[PDB]
This record gives C-alpha cells, structure tokens and sequence, in this order.
C-alpha cells in the first residue's frame, strides 16, 4: 500500500520485470541517509528530490506513547482546520461569540414568531446559549455574569465580543487572534439539528 | 378426549398441543401484538422504532419500514411468524405496503375473534371474507385510473406517487428534493426494471439535503500507480479476464527441466505471454481499462507505460453497472477487436467526497445506471434514508411496469369498504356480519392513520364514510390540517399494484390463520 | 374542540425522555473538555490500552455507551470529524442542550413534530446569521491560517 | 445516566490517585539514590533473584497496574 | 394470565449493566468449564485463572505439559524435575486438582495425570499412568515412553554472555 | 525475616513502624477532614449518611457527621475524639478543629518526610499554640459596662453568627432571638435539661414557637 | 404505602405526610410543587449557580407569594 | 388532566388575569364554559395554600443543601 | 420520566409499578378473566364448577354460586 505514496514522493516508476528496468524509471534524490534517533531507533530519510511530489511527512516525537498519540490527534485537527479554510473560505470569531450571537438573534426571531413554534425557537436559542456558559466555566469565571455580559455587548453591536481567558474577562477576540473557519460552526449546527430531529422522530425501542 | 388431557400421555417431554379455544387465543394474541407493534409507524405522521440487537455486535437500527421491524424481532408465536413472512413476501413483491398489509391482517383477525366470540363458525367467516375480498378487489380495479399515454400526466403521477411513498419516512423533511431525485433516477433506467442498476452510496457527514444524484456515474475503486488520473473522451474496455498470474487451465501441466536456465527461460516466456495479452488489449485503442478481477504488478506497469487508466477489482455489479452506463461490452477474449463494443464517456476524474476518493464518470453515453450519494449526520440516518429511497425506487419501478394508479389517504380503503358494505347488506346469514367486519377493518386502516396524527379519527372516518356513500369517490384524509379533501387535487396517489397486493395478501393470511384450530409443537432443540 | 384526543399509550413520552436523558448525560460527560481551559480524559478499555485525549470524537468512540441515543451522538461526532475535523465536542454539547430544551417543550404539551419543524427554521436562520457574520479569507494570507491553526491547537 | 459499563473517577479523586501512584513509584526507588544508597533484591515467582541499584531495571522488573505508574516506568 | 407477547422493550437496555456484568462472570466461568471438560469424560471415561491464562498465553510452537496432583507422586515429580533439567526449552509445571476443582472421580481414581498441551489443544491426555508406566520407574523410562509417541522435542557457557544499534564502525 | 518456628507475638499481628506509617497517619487524617470539609461556612452543605438499618441522618454538624462515620483507623479516631471534645466543652467549632488539625499535619508532612525529629515539631506546636492563645485572650473585645441592651444585642449577634450556616439560617434572627430569650430565663446553672425541645411534624419554620 | 428506597423519595413522602398532618388537604400539590422547583433548580445549577443561592431565591419568592396570597385572600362566614 | 392544551390554556388565563384585574381566573377543568372560579365556587383555604408553599420551599431547600450520600 | 423507567432506581427489591397502559391492560385482563370464569354458570341452563383445594385437606366442592366460586380462588 506504500507504493503509491513512495512513487508520488520520489517519482520512481515501479518495475515488475527486469526487461523494463531502465534509467528513465529511477527517481533522482539529493540524499538518502539512515539516521539514529539518539539510540531510540533508526529512521531512513530521503530529503531532497528533483521534481518533488505533492506529499509531506511529519515526524512526531515524545517522551511517552500517550503524548505522541495526543500530538498526532492535535496535528490532525490543525490540518483539518486548514482544510476547512481551503474549502468554503470564510472565517468567524471564536470564543463563544457565534453561539451568543445566534442565541440573541434567534431570541429576536422567536419574538417575531407566534404560536408554539416561537416557544420552540426560543428554546433553541437558550440551548445555543450553553456553549458560552461552558466556556466561561472551566476557566474560573462566573458563568452567569460572563454570559450576560457577552449578551449585552453583542446587543450593543460588538459582533466580535467573546470570552477572553488570558485576561480573565470579556473583550474583542479578533485582537486575541482567536478565529475559526465558518464550516465548523455551520457544520456542527446542521449536523446537530439533523440528529436532534432524527431522535425526535422516535417513539419506541425493540430488542431483536 | 384430547391428546394432552388423557390418562395416558402421547407426546415426548417438551412437546405439547393447544386445542380449539387455546390455539385460537394464542394465534389472536400473537397477531394483535404484531399489528399493534407495527402500527403507529403508519401514515405521514408515523414515528420510527429503535431495533437494539442483543447480539455480540449489538447493531443499532432506527427504522420506519414495517418489514425491517418484523424481520429483526425474536418471534415465538407461530401466527406472528406467519404475519412476519407475509410482510417479508409483500416487501419482496413490492417496495411499500408492508405496514399496511400487516395492520390489515391484524384488524381482520381481531374482527375474527369478535365474530368467534359471537358464536359464528370460522368457515362462515372465511366464506364471507372471500366474498368481501372479491367485491373489494372488483371495486378497486374499477376505481383505478391510468395515465400512461400522456407523458406529462404520467410524470406528474410518478412525482405524486414518490411523494406519497416518502411522506411517512424520514425523508419527508426534504420530500420535494428526494422525490425529484428518485423520479429522475428511475426515469434514467429507460424502461429497465433492475434496481441493481441504481447504486446508493452512503457517505457519513453533511446534511441530508446534500444528497444528490450524480449526472454520470461514481466508482469506489482505485487506479494503478503509474497511470493517468484524468482522461477526456475516454474509450472504455470492460473485461472479465484474469490478468493475475494467468496460468494455463491445464491443471496437469508442470515445468520439468534439468537446469535453472530453462526455468528462467520459461519465466521469461510467461512474462512475454502476459505482455502479448496486454498488447492485444491495447490493440482495441482504449484509454481506460476496467477488469472485474485483480490486476497484478506487471500488467499494471504495462498499462502505465502506455498511459492507459486501469481500474481493477470492479466486482460483477461494478462491471455490469459500467456496461449499462457506458454501453461497453464485458469481454474475456481479445482476438477480434472489431467485434467488441467500447464504452464511451466525456470525462473520467477522481472526485473528493467526504474523506474518501472516488472515480467519477462524466458525460456517459448510455447512462442507464445511477449512483445516488447519500449524506447524513449518523449511520442510522444514512441507513434509514437508504431504505426509504429503496422503497420509493421500488414503487416507482412498479408504476413504470404497470401505470394504473389509485388514490391514497384512505380513499381506496373507504371505497373498498363501501363496496363490501353494499354487498353485506344485500344477502342474509352470518356471512353478512363477516363482511361487515371485513369492511370495519378496512375502515380501521385510515382510522389508525388518523390516530397517528392525533386528529379526531372518529369524526374524520365518519365524514369519509358519508362522502363515499353519497358518491364522492375521491374523498380522503387531508393530512395537512386534519380534514377531508380531494386526493385528485391534492396529488396523493398510490400504485394500484401495491394496494391490490396489500388487500389480497392480508385476506390470504387472515384466511389461513383463521382456519387453524390446533397448534402442536414438537420438543424444542 | 374540547377534550381532544386522549393519549392512550404514553410510552413514547417515556422513550423520548430516556433518549434525552442519555444525550444530556453524554454532554455532561464531555462538557469539561471544551475550550483552551479544558482538561483531558483517561480511557482504559477492556484490554490494557490507555488513552489520554481531548478530542471529542475519540473520547466518545473510546467508551462503550450502551444507549441508542448515546451511540447516535457518537456517530454524530464521527460525522462532524469526517466533515470538519474539529468541533466534535461542540456539536455533541449542542445536541445535548437541544434535547434538554426539548424536554421542557414536550412537558408543556407540544407534539414532537412542530418542535422538529421549528428547529429546522431556527437552523436555517442561524445558518443565515453565521454566514452574515463571516469574513472572506484568502489562502495567500499566512497570518489567518497561522491564527486558525493556533486556535485549533490551543485546547490540546 | 451515562450507562457506561465501567467505573468513573472525576475531579480531585483521579488527580489524587495519579499523584499517589507516582509518589509510590518514587518511594519504591528513593532508597537507591547517591553513594549512601543501598541496593534492592527482586525475586520472581519462580525464585529468580535479581540484585540491582539501577532504577530503570527495578521499574522494568516490577509489575505495574496504574497508568501513571506505567508512565513513570516508561519515563 | 394473558399478554404472552411481553415485549420487554426498554427493560434490557435500561438494566444492561447488571446483565453484562453477569454475562462477563458467566463467560469467565465458561472458559474454565471448557478447559476442564477437555479432560473429564473425554479421556476419563476411556488459582484457576493462573492455569487458564497460562494455557491461553505462550507460543503454539512450544510443547507445554501440566501435571495434576494431590498431597508415587514424589517419584514422578522427581522424574519431571530431571526432564526439566534435561529439556530447558520446555516449561514443565504442575497444579493441584482442588485448585482446578475437577470432578470427584478424577480426584479418587485419576491422581496421576500427564496432561500435554500444544497450541491450546490436547495432543496428549495420559491419565492414571500407574498401570502402563509403573510406580518407581526412573526419568529415562518416562522420557522414552513419551518420545515413543513423538511428543517430546528431539555446549555450556561460562555463566552468561548476553547484555543503540551501532555495533562497530571504523569508517572515517 | 525468618519463619522462626516459635514466634514472639501472636500469629497475624500487624506492625507498621517508621516514617511511612506516620505519613499514612497524616494522610488518613486528611481523608477524615475531607469528609466534613464542605460543611463549613454560610455556604456550607449538608451530608447524608445511611446506617445499616436504613435510617438516614442529615446534618451540617461536624461532630455528628464524624460520629456517624465508622472510623477504624487508630490515627483517624483522634480527629473524631477532638471533635467530640469541642462539642462537649463548647458546642460550636466541631468542623474547624478537624480542619485545623489536618492542615497542621499536612504542613508538617514535608518536614517529616525529610527526617525531622518529631519532638522538634511537637515543641514548635506547643509554643505556637501558647502564643496564639495568649494573643486571642489579649485582643478579644469585651465591654465592662453590664448594660442590658448591649449585652442582649451581643448574645443575639453571637447566636446569629453561630446559626448562619444551617438550613434555618434564613430565619436566623427569629431563632436567635428565641434562643436568647430562652437562655435568659434559666436561673443560675443553665442546665440543658431545663430547655424542653418538642418536634412536631408539619408546619413552616416560622410556625415554631417558644413557650414561656 | 409506596415502597421506596431512595432517601429523597422518603423525604418527599414525609413532606406529603406533613402536609396531611398540618392541613389534611393538598397532599398532592406539595409533591408536584417541590418536583417542579427542583426541576427548575436543575437548569439553574447547569448554568453555574450555587445551590444555596437557589434556595435563598426560592425562599424570597415564597415570601412574596405568601404575602400576595394574603393580599388576594377573601373571607367567608 | 382535563385534556386541554397546557401551555396555550395557561398562557391565555395568565394574559386574561393581567389584562382584567381578576386573580380568580383559573383552569376550567370541568368545561363549564367560564374561567372565573368565583362563579364556579372553587374555593380553597388560604392556610392550605400557605402551608403548601412553605413546606415545598423548606423541603426544596433541604434537598438542594445536601451534597453527599454515604449509603452502605 | 417514569418512576421505574429512570436511570436512578426508586424502589426496594421486588417492588414494581405499572404505568397507564400497562395498568389498564392488567386490570382489564384480570376483570375479563374473572367475568369469563364466573359466566357460563348463568341462567337456567348454566353449568356447575368443580373447586379442588391445593391444601392438605384437599376439600372438594361442586357449586353454581358465583360468590362461592370467586371466594375459593387465589387471585393475584
Ligand atoms: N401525504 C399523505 N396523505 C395522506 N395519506 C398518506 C400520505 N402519505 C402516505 N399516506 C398513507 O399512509 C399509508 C402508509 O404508507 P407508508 O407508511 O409510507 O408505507 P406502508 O404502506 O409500508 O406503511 C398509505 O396507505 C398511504 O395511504
Ligand atoms: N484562546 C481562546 N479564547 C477563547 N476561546 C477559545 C480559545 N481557543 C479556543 N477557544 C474555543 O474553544 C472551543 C472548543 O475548541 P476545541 O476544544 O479546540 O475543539 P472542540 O470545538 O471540538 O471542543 C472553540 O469553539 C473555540 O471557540
Ligand atoms: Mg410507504
Ligand atoms: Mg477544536
Ligand atoms: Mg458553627
Ligand atoms: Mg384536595
């Protein structure tokens, strides 16, 4: 299964019979060396290739296996975030700002509605209010006061107001460089709503 | 006396028997339990069940289909087994009506136990039910309307039938889009009935509205290492040859020489034979080559040298679908290139769906094969969407085969019940009571439909019965708000075949269950 | 109309309440692992394998939950990971809060079908609001990409 | 409510258990540090005898159950 | 007395914790029962967890035999020790019947047990070897008897020699 | 250690000696203090304990909670004993004594682990306690006027402070005035048996009354 | 007559019995009111409010409600 | 319990109570056609309501204050 | 949430409860069984019953009285 990756990286064309083994099917490289990692194993590195392919490799090191696995997961998360920037190139503030703005705007939308659907969308906004409360929690801040301050600042017109953990309060977070792609919040909202609807359209359980 | 209630016991240990009243009681309880379980998942406002498996894998399944619910349940009541088999056979015959036929059979058997309590011989009930079934079938056949001559009317009927089929399932959220998708997919078959030509691909992630019908075809296979990943005006050669260390089929053959040089010469001869086979394939003048079996490294390299895409391990379904969509002929010999038809499509490229890469065929020549990509938030959502789409496709294919259609929303049930009642109040004897019970069950079906929505079912059914007695033969249940409306105007239409099959299968199962007066069980293993 | 239809079964209400309780329990479980100040979890399976992770999808799939609603939430987190890559904890918390609200809505006497349509309307409005809030970004701007990567890595 | 087939520890309890395990691993070998330190004897279940002062050997030979103790041994 | 269609429904999924705990305990007893049943009836007619996970472990290519005893057992134990000294590659071991909790008939009439395991299956189930072997035969007799069936496998250092992958490189 | 066919003590005797047993004793004391840790202050919370017979005891009192705990650790029993002593001599502060003792032990644990002789720690504790008691006696505020109104106010304020941590803290002024009135009518000895306490099920706290 | 084992259930039973002893009527209203109060306290707790604060607010609101009941009360012969 | 929609009926009754000053407007459980309990002669003792509210508040306070269980 | 269908258990060992549909089903089944048992002994053409005691005495009683039949049965 590594043949495709190796051929893309170096440019070598695989040879299955000695008759077709010719010089034009070799992949020229600057250097190919086997390096020892301070007595903790040996790695072979092929660095520098004429006409390099569109592949990269990340070597992850750590004291113990658990932190290595967590570092791999975090690096994968970062790569997925950059991918989310690649497609649907839209950026929003983080820090719980989109959730509190959604809560406020959906409360207004509920006030514009009537009947039981108004109550339902008001409950939807109140449920969306949870994420800023959880963000204020786990950081030592008072959740109720912080959430109220977020809501007041967003009603005043500060769309980028969010929870700041460095200063232990509320401030503009675009100056704090806390941003995330749009197709994270949008995807989470859509998928969560679909799952909630699917669960709601359930009334019985049967054991096979 | 009786076998069980005798001074001498005639049975082995673990084997018993149930006489008339006891066997009838057990059968009726099983049937009513099955009907009550499968119901409440009926009509536009029906809910879904959760099938939690107790096995080691512990599979979780959320479904609205009655047949799937009845398949995956531990059933010990033999009458319940009969009803489950009826539902499975109904699902095999047509895509829809499983819940309808199961509930109709259960209601018929409930009326049967009521009549038995009224001291009526079961044979009288069977005769009355046969007469009522004949009358109801005749009325339903007379009520059918056909629109196969008019293209636009037939298309509108197809859309209405797809909407009616998808109304009950989870796809009702995006009913319009999903019905357009299903109708287009079925119409792309160009009259063929093989639903295997339509491939449903489930990809996790994305909204349910993100599901779409590809304009060409999608393949979930891979391409060789040194072969192009994109070709235009592709000429396709679909094959079923070995191309994997191809040995001569003389199983008694072996290489028996006295030197390793001869072994090397034989090996070079084998490689030359494979090269000659690849050259014969290339003589067809192709751009992409699809083989059903695997392709080893030497033929893959040979294809890569010629710049020919080589897709390997496309199973029987894969090669059949490619032949249907591109018009190529599946080949296994390459000595007569002029006698082999080559598939053609405008573009072949690799698309990125979710986190997986698939081979995309664009601008296909024939296109008599569809790929439907389903996107969802959970695996259960994807499975239920696939089942609902399968039901819609099955019903649409049946409608294409037989264009006769009948009105839904209980209208067909109401008219059949009216005909049964008209027959019932025309003859004497307890067969009249049996036919009245038959009509009562037929009317109970839309009553359960109205129950599922929380509407005033009694008032709605009374209004429908009055309208059908007056002469309004198109009145039904308007489920948008809970009134009676014109199904011709509202566009709530079903396939005549589905309703006829439901009626006949329910009557058949009720008749065969009612005939049983003794259940004898052997010693369990 | 007067009395109206009488709810004979009342078992579907119990099923809905059980599903909501399971989802809320799952959210409360993965509630403290969100944000730059969230902590990691240690999960020890039936074997001796040990995992220390903050990823919501990994936490959810590493522990057997035995409840259909919890399993569907795990599948939801997996789907979010497949599509986006991060935000796997946030979507599960959102679903749990939504079902929490659904409990109070159902207790008020609202059919669990008007709730679904209302939630669809709210989702559409929220998508519109989020799109309005968004800002265009170009791949040539290295600073925005670095900020996004740093924000993603901050919680780990 | 969780319905997870297993035991769960949260908050101060798990932190205290981890710290106790690490401190126990430390106290195992704290007596073999510096020139005034003294060696230890490790006896298997089959009677094999090992006498050593090296911390890594002692931690490798011992059986360790707690994950934090495993972390320290692998450290 | 009706409602035969109970349809327990939510019950099994709501009390699944106790059900799975009981299932795990029953399965844990089940491996022990399966292991002990391979000796009784199958050959008799014609801590336990330590034994279980010792049989489960180790390579399938090494012949491992176990002995069941109760307190001429001493002579056979001495012969087994001699064979262990003669066959270091083998992992001779013994375990009491009361620890396994075998049947009373095995305890009363099958005290000398020569159980041989090879890859998790019984390639030899020599039980009550008093008649066909004797009471005071030496280790060589047992070795010959066991090797006649092709079951047993076919210099000396000072004390020890064993101790990064850079072995030695003089390259400049 | 050898089997020694004839043994000194009875078989099964368990002995623990050295620094590790002292560290374990300190840890047990901390464990005991943690069980009543959250019951201190106006924001304190109650604890519920169920015995073998199924009876449930709900209490914010540290001494009661420690009594209902079935401690068997020899070093941990000292904290329960001093809580009982504080309850007997004073009646309030049962939660504070255990926390103070456990915090003393926690603070001196690092010095114990590094080989400090226990006698030095004991002498330091004695000196510090003597100095603290002298300071408390010196800086305590007393009024040498014997004015009835201000002395009554002092009693009421002390009662409210002692009551502002329980489930009756919402009505702490009412119950404090009741308690001061009840105590002032005791004659010379202030015997507790002279203050009857009758509990009647039903009714709000404000419905409770003091009978003259 | 209910055979409960949870301690809070026993507390609720004792509350109902206390209402019966003091008044004789409304033994069902107290249980429902307490359940609703605790259900709302659950969602207050989820938002990070100390339970003592919830109890103090409940006491203040109960005093207000009692005063309002006294205000809107009517006398009969 | 009377079959009416809870939220709609309660909201309508509360709105009527706010609009026209009448604390006697309740839930027409018996479907007598009127919401005024004074005409319907639905009468409750003030002591009963006060005891209900007080006892519920005290029990809720106790249940909230408990944060530890030590069952055997 | 139901009293018994909740993650927390509120009952002693062996205590049980049945909610609306289950309670109605059980009560109706019991009443219908009792009515079907006592009937067929009704009217001029009604038939009698045999009551066999499971105790040591094993008293035999043949009766047509409904109250007598209903008294000497162990109903759960
Ligand atoms: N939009 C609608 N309006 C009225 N009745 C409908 C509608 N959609 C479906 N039905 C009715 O619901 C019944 C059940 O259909 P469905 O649940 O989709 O499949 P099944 O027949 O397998 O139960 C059908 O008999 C049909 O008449
Ligand atoms: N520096 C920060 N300040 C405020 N909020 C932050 C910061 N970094 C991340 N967050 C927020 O923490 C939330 C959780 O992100 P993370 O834990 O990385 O993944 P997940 O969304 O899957 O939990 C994000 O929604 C983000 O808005
Ligand atoms: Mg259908
Ligand atoms: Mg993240
Ligand atoms: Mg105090
Ligand atoms: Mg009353």
């Amino acid at each position: 299964e590594d043949i495709e990756f190796i051929c893309k990286t170096i440019g070598t064309k695989p040879v299955a019979h000695i008759d077709q083994f010719t010089a034009d099917m070799l992949g020229s490289a600057e250097l190919a060396e086997e390096v020892n990692l301070n007595g903790s194993g040996k790695l072979l590195k092929i660095t520098g290739c004429a006409s390099p392919g569109k592949t990269v490799t990340i070597v992850v090191r750590g004291s113990n296996k658990l932190v290595i696995e967590e570092a791999e997961r975090s690096i994968h998360d970062a790569l997925c975030v950059i991918r989310c920037l690649v497609k649907k190139r839209a950026l929003i503030a983080g820090g719980g700002a989109p959730e509190i703005e959604l809560a406020l705007r959906l409360t207004e939308y509920s006030r514009t509605l009537s009947g039981m659907e108004s109550y339902c969308v008001r409950a939807f906004a109140d449920a969306m209010e949870v994420i800023p409360s959880t963000l204020a929690e786990n950081a030592g801040l008072n959740p109720i006061s912080t959430v109220t301050e977020l809501r007041n600042r967003h009603a005043q017109g500060e769309k980028t107001a969010g929870i700041n953990v460095r200063k232990g309060g509320i401030s503009n977070i675009l100056e704090e460089l806390v941003v995330q792609p749009l197709l994270v919040s949008v995807s989470a909202l859509t998928l969560a709503t679909e799952t909630v609807r699917s669960i709601l359209k359930i009334d019985d359980v049967v054991n096979t | 006396a009786s076998l069980s209630l005798a001074p001498v016991n005639i049975f082995k240990a673990g084997a018993d028997e149930e006489r008339a009243e006891t066997a009838r009681l057990t059968s009726f309880i099983g049937a009513i339990a099955i009907g009550d379980l499968v119901k409440s998942t009926l009509g536009p406002k029906g809910m879904d069940k959760i099938l939690l498996s107790s096995g080691r894998d512990a599979s979780l399944m959320v479904t609205n289909d009655g047949a799937t619910i009845l398949k995956n349940i531990g059933v010990d009541n033999p009458a319940a087994k009969v009803l489950v088999d009826m539902s499975r056979v109904q699902d095999d015959e047509v895509g829809d009506g499983t819940t309808s036929v199961t509930v109709l059979a259960a209601e018929l058997l409930r009326e049967a136990e009521s009549l038995i309590a009224k001291k009526i011989h079961p044979q009288t009930i069977i005769a009355g039910w046969r007469e009522a079934t004949k009358a109801a079938r005749e009325a339903l056949l007379s009520s059918a309307v056909d629109h196969g001559s008019d293209e636009v009317k037939f298309r509108q009927d197809l859309m209405n039938i797809a909407g009616t089929t998808l109304s009950s399932k989870l796809l009702t959220h995006h009913k319009d889009h999903f019905t357009k998708l299903a109708v287009e997919a079925v119409l792309r078959l160009k009259g063929s009935g093989n639903l295997e030509a339509i491939h449903i691909i489930k990809k996790l992630g994305g909204s349910l509205a993100d599901s779409y019908l590809d304009e060409g075809f999608l393949l979930d296979k891979k391409i060789g290492v040194n072969q192009p990943k994109r070709i235009e005006n592709a000429k396709i050669l679909i094959a079923n040859t070995g191309m994997d260390t191809d040995k001569i089929k003389i199983f008694g053959s072996r290489v028996r020489v006295d030197s390793t040089a001869k072994v090397a010469e034989i090996e070079h001869a084998e490689k030359e034979k494979m090269k000659e086979k690849v050259e014969r394939i290339l003589k067809h003048g192709i751009n992409c080559f699809i083989n059903r079996q695997l392709i080893y490294n030497y033929p893959e390299q040979l294809f890569g040298a010629a710049g020919v895409m080589a897709i390997e391990h496309a199973d029987f379904a894969g090669v059949e679908r490619l032949a249907l969509v591109t018009g190529g002929e599946i080949a296994s010999t390459f000595d007569h290139p002029e006698l082999v038809k080559l598939g053609s499509c405008k573009l072949i490229e690799e698309v990125m769906i979710g986190e997986d890469k698939l081979i995309h065929f664009s601008g296909v020549a024939l296109g008599e094969a569809c790929t439907i990509v389903l996107r969802g938030a959970t695996q259960q959502i994807l499975d239920e969407a696939e089942r609902s789409l399968h039901d819609a496709l099955c019903v649409l294919a049946q409608t294409v085969k037989d264009s006769r259609t009948v009105y839904g929303g209980g209208c067909s049930e109401m008219l059949m019940a009216h005909a049964v009642t008209q027959l019932a109040n025309r003859t004497p004897g307890k067969e009249a009571v049996a036919m009245e019970s038959y009509a009562k069950a037929l009317r109970m079906l839309p009553t359960i439909i109205a129950d599922n929505a929380g509407y005033d079912s009694a008032d709605l059914v009374a209004q429908l019965r009055a309208a059908h007695s007056e002469g309004n033969t198109t009145a039904g249940l308007d489920m948008r708000e809970g009134t009676i409306g014109d199904m011709a105007i509202l566009g709530i239409t079903e396939s005549f075949q589905v309703k006829r099959q439901v009626l006949l299968s329910a009557a058949e199962a009720a008749e065969v269950i009612l005939r049983v007066d003794n259940i004898i069980k052997a010693a369990p293993r | 109309r007067g009395k109206g239809a009488y709810q004979d079964r009342d078992k579907p209400a119990q099923i809905r309440f059980s599903n909501i309780s399971a989802a809320k329990a799952v959210a409360d479980a993965i509630r403290t692992s969100l944000g730059p100040k969230g902590m990691d979890k240690m999960i020890q399976d039936g074997k001796g394998d040990v995992t220390i992770t903050n990823d919501g999808a990994t936490i959810l799939k590493q522990m057997q939950v035995l409840h259909p609603a919890a399993r569907m939430l795990v599948e939801l987190s997996k789907a979010q990971d497949i599509e986006a890559g991060d935000g796997t904890t946030s979507v599960v918390i959102i679903a749990g809060s939504l079902l929490d609200s659904c409990t109070k809505l159902l207790q008020k006497g609202i059919h669990p079908t008007i709730i679904s349509e209302s939630f669809q309307k709210a989702l559409e409005k929220g998508i519109e609001i989020l799109t309005d809030m968004s800002r265009p970004v170009e791949l040539s701007d290295r600073e925005t990409l670095l900020n996004s990567a740093t924000t993603s890595l901050n919680s780990k | 409510p969780l319905s997870v087939f297993g035991d769960r520890s949260t908050g101060e309890t798990i932190r205290s258990q981890n710290v106790m395990a690490a401190a126990s691993i430390a106290n195992i070998v704290k007596s073999s540090l510096g020139p005034v330190g003294l060696d230890k004897m490790l006896v298997d279940d089959i009677g094999d005898v090992t006498i050593t002062n090296d911390g890594a050997t002692i931690l490798k030979l011992l059986e360790v159950e707690h994950p934090a103790a495993k972390v320290l041994c692998e450290l | 007395l009706a409602g035969e269609g109970i349809s327990v429904n939510t019950g099994p999924k709501g009390v699944i914790n106790d059900w799975r705990r009981f299932k795990q305990l029953e399965t844990e007893q089940r491996e022990e029962q399966c292991r002990e049943m391979e000796r009784l009836i199958k050959k008799l007619s014609m801590s336990g967890e330590g034994f279980l996970d010792m049989i489960d472990k180790e390579q399938k290519s090494i012949v491992i035999m176990v002995h069941i005893y109760e307190d001429g057992t001493e002579a056979m134990n001495g012969c087994m020790i001699c064979l262990a000294a003669e066959y270091p590659a083998v992992k001779f071991c013994k375990v009491k019947s009361s620890v396994i909790g075998a049947s009373s008939q095995f305890t009363r009439n099958a005290l000398p047990a020569l159980l041989i395991y090879k890859g998790g299956e019984l390639i030899g189930n020599f039980v009550r070897v008093t008649d066909q072997l004797g009471d005071d035969f030496f280790a060589v007799d047992l070795e010959a008897f066991l090797q006649e069936f092709g079951l047993l496998p076919e210099v000396l250092t000072s004390v020890r020699n064993s101790a990064s992958e850079d072995s030695d490189l003089e390259i400049d | 250690m050898m089997p020694t066919p004839v043994i000194l003590l009875k078989e099964g005797t368990d002995s623990s000696q050295g620094i590790p047993q002292l560290v374990s004793n300190i840890s047990a004391c901390q464990v005991i203090a943690e069980a009543v840790r959250t019951t201190l202050g106006p924001r304190g919370m109650d604890k519920l304990i169920v015995d073998g017979r199924g009876k449930a005891t709900i209490s914010n009192d540290g001494a009661t909670i420690l009594k209902l705990l079935d401690v068997v650790h020899p070093a941990a029993k000292t904290l329960v004993d001093i809580a009982k002593s504080q309850d007997a001599e004073v009646g309030d502060g049962t939660t504070s004594v255990t926390l103070l003792a456990a915090e003393f032990l926690k603070q001196v644990k690092p010095y114990v682990e590094e080989g400090l002789h226990p006698q030095i720690i004991i002498r330091a504790f004695r000196t510090a306690t003597q100095l603290a008691v002298n300071k408390i006696k010196e800086i305590a505020v007393t009024v040498k006027k014997a004015d009835k109104v201000e002395q009554r106010k002092l009693l009421e304020k002390c009662a409210m402070t002692a009551l502002s941590s329980k489930l009756i803290s919402q009505q702490k002024a009412f119950f404090a005035k009741m308690v001061v009135d009840a105590v002032m009518m005791l004659d010379d000895l202030l015997q507790l048996k002279m203050i009857g306490i009758k509990k009647v099920q039903g009714g709000a706290l404000e419905d409770s009354q003091l009978v003259a | 007559m209910m055979d409960v084992d949870h301690q809070i259930a026993k507390l609720m039973v004792e509350l109902s019995k206390s209402q019966d002893d003091e008044i004789g009527d409304g033994t069902t209203g107290v249980v429902v009111l307490a359940g609703a109060l605790l259900e709302e306290a659950e969602q207050l707790l989820d938002r990070g409010i100390h339970p003592i604060r919830i109890a103090d607010g409940y006491e203040q609101a109960a005093r207000v409600a009692i005063e309002h009941l006294d205000k809107i009360s009517d006398s009969v012969l | 319990n009377s079959g009416m929609n809870p939220i709609q009926t309660m909201t309508e009754v509360r709105a009527r109570q706010v609009k026209e000053m009448n604390p006697a407007l309740g839930i027409d459980c018996l479907h007598k056609g009127t919401n005024d309990m004074k005409q319907q002669h639905v009468i409750e003792t003030l002591i009963g309501k006060k005891q209900q509210i007080s006892l519920a508040t005290q029990m809720v306070r106790m249940i909230l204050k408990i944060d530890d269980i030590r069952k055997p």
